[PDB]
């Protein structure tokens, strides 16, 4: 009876940690990626400001 | 036109050879994904951001968390692993039947098709239990990821429907 | 048998705990959906910078053909 | 070098503010952040991964979920907001004291110097706990975001740092 | 009135006996380098403040020690114009401080010489000095002028409430 209340508060408990720990497995990956799709747009970014100097410096010399 | 695509199956079934066959042009090594990939495909005019989602039994619990904002799943089978094909129907109906992906267009890849005993579409479609469903469009598309056969007709699938 | 302050005790702890992990489930789905919505457009924007590059290296190219 | 940066600190504070003016180099109109922002500032030979995130009573509880390898904070704070000074404060201790953040170094911009009515960085020291806070590496910069006063100043101080 | 021994260090030239006599006096004097010490009471907010101005220069340092013993609040004058020494500074600050019979004073420090162009300004001295090193001390950066006294009450204060 009073072990009942017990009982189904840490069923609960279980479900809630098991959820828990699975979102903050994928939200860690989504972090990871974020940080990094953010680099590589930055380069990529870069990359881009020395090739359309490049192509500016072939116009001149042509 | 922006699609946010889904795409799963079981493990080894062939989806992360799919998706850089189509991003980079040729099939390459892969791995057992850990975690997930994502790139944006496209083809038609139509821009495709495809998620592929690793399919190990351990991480499979996993995919709820990545339903939000989709529009189309793909569904990723392996046509030679006749042990799987119905933890593959399994795995198929839980996420279609989720409230984020009753929405979902569906696009199954029967992939592998150039093995040599590895099962047909239509074979396919009755294995995974599509027939009698009226009320959702799907399409069972033949393919081989790592010669890249059938995947564009895929998408051209999904840019019609 | 157990004591009812024991009992009490558990319940409160329970109580408290479930509480807290509920309100930090809402809040990992919230944060999930936000980071998965900022990598669709990051790899669409990657997606843009790279055939950018590659439609300027076309240009590149065919300006040192002409040279 | 690299740095992931989290940028925190009540609503209205400047944080957006403060990270376009970095990224883009001018004042931007800005309204309250939800979700985040994220942009790569590069100075002084490191990149700069830089996390903006809402600070809205509601959606602090949100920041915590963001921590996961920051290896310096932002703490940004409104300087003529006299009534939440000591809401900042609070805030402030509860991030640093998460065990997800005991290591990173702790940059405080005193943000809107510009304003007749902005305390200065030594009116603030107590107010906001600083003098209290143990075995950690902490500085305050003032700031004006709207100008870029003090900002490079302060990413100075995170690369020596 | 409540009694509280102070000691005021730093280095030679920081405006110490500007700032003793400052407040001592109500006017402002010219110094010369102290060879010794200077020792006035100030009372300002029921408090009784004995302070000990003790020479600065290099190699009369070692005397500092002598005074430490009974010291309530330590008064640390920095020259926030003289940069090329601000490292020196954050030595000695920490030298003292550190020192067992030195554990339970507060520490004022004045970011003296404000008034000077390109003086460094209170939270460039936080960083010079090393103050978030500092472990389980109560301590205070104010900013001042000795010459006009501008700061030196608002330091007093500090001192009062702690
Ligand atoms: N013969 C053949 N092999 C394929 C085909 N597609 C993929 N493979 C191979 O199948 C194996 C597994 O492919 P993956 O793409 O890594 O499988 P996956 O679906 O991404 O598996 P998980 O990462 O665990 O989810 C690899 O060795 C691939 O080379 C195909 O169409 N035909
Ligand atoms: N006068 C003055 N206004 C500023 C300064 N910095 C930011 N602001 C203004 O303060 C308001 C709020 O700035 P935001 O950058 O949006 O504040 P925030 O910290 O990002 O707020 P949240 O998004 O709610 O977390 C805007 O109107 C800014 O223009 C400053 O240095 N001086
Ligand atoms: N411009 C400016 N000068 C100051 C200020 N405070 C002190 N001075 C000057 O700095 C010089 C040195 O001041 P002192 O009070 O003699 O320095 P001290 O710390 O007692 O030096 P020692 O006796 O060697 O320990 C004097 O010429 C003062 O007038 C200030 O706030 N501004
Ligand atoms: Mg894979
Ligand atoms: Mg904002
Ligand atoms: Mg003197």
């Amino acid at each position: 009876f009073m072990g009942r209340e017990v009982e189904n508060l840490i069923l609960e408990n279980t479900q809630l940690l098991e959820t828990k720990n699975a979102l903050n497995i994928v939200k860690n990956d989504l972090i990871a990626k974020v940080d990094e799709l953010t680099c590589e747009k930055d380069v990529l970014q870069g990359e881009l400001e020395a090739v359309k100097q490049a192509k500016l410096k072939l116009e001149e010399k042509n | 036109m922006e699609m946010r695509i889904l795409m799963l199956g079981l493990d080894a079934a062939g989806k992360t050879t799919i998706l850089y066959k189509l991003k980079l042009g040729q099939s390459v090594t892969t791995i057992p994904t850990v975690g997930f990939n994502v790139e944006t495909v496209t083809y038609k005019n139509v821009k495709f951001n495809v998620w592929d989602v690793g399919g190990l039994d351990k991480i499979r619990p996993l995919w709820r968390h990545y339903y939000t904002g989709t529009q189309g799943l793909i569904f990723v089978v392996d046509c030679a692993d006749r042990d799987r094909i119905d933890e593959a129907r399994q795995e198929l109906h839980r996420i279609i039947n989720d409230r984020e992906m009753r929405d979902a267009i569906i696009l199954i890849f029967a992939n592998k098709q150039d093995l040599p005993d590895a099962m047909k579409p239509h074979e396919i479609q009755e294995k995974l239990g599509l027939t009698r469903i009226r009320d959702r469009n799907w399409y069972v598309q033949p393919s081989c990821a790592t010669s890249g056969d059938g995947l564009y007709e895929g998408l051209t699938w999904l840019t019609s429907n």
